[PDB]
């Protein structure tokens, strides 16, 4: 388990629980101020300062480098690109692409139509034929 | 015999008055405490 989906959830819990710190001192600051006749805030700040840069470090967690895997090949082979986003210039997004034996183009290159017919046939064939093999 | 009603008649001419009220009743420690 990674720490991000982790770091969400104490990081909502921990400013939960800084929420009801603060809500009895904060309640008991006004409260308590009646029975003076309308009469720590310091560590409640450094507990908050704890939960806005945790939930800040919580966020980027969430954002992974992107690795990938080839398409052709059933050994793992896996492709990282060192990148956490992905980019704009058409050319390089085709490259990111291109790492991979694919063409999003796809079914215009290919023609599943006509091709499948005749696999289907010669390739339950074919590899009866390779059964031996 | 039994007492039957009570009545208290002190209170049939005030000349000034007054208010009481009621009321009810370094870091990292301080972050486990």
């Amino acid at each position: 388990s990674f720490v991000s989906k982790l770091l969400y959830t104490v990081s909502a819990l921990v400013l939960f629980h800084s929420g009801f710190s603060s809500y009895e001192f904060h309640h008991l600051l006004k409260l308590n101020s009646l029975n003076n006749a309308q009469g720590l805030p310091k560590d409640i700040m450094y507990e908050t300062y704890a939960g806005l840069i945790l939930f800040v470090l919580a966020v980027f967690t969430s954002f992974e480098k992107l690795q990938y895997l080839p398409i052709e090949s059933n050994d793992g082979k896996i492709i990282s690109q060192g990148n956490y986003l992905k980019e704009i210039a058409l050319n390089k997004a085709t490259n990111v692409d291109n790492l991979i034996g694919s063409n999003p183009n796809g079914e215009i290159i290919f023609t599943p139509s006509f091709v499948d017919v005749h696999m289907k046939r010669k390739i339950c064939r074919e590899w009866a034929s390779n059964t031996v093999k | 015999l039994i007492p039957v009603w009570q009545r208290d008649e002190w209170l049939t001419n005030v000349v000034d008055y007054a208010v009481l009220d009621v009321f009810d009743s370094s870091l990292w420690n301080a972050y486990w405490l």
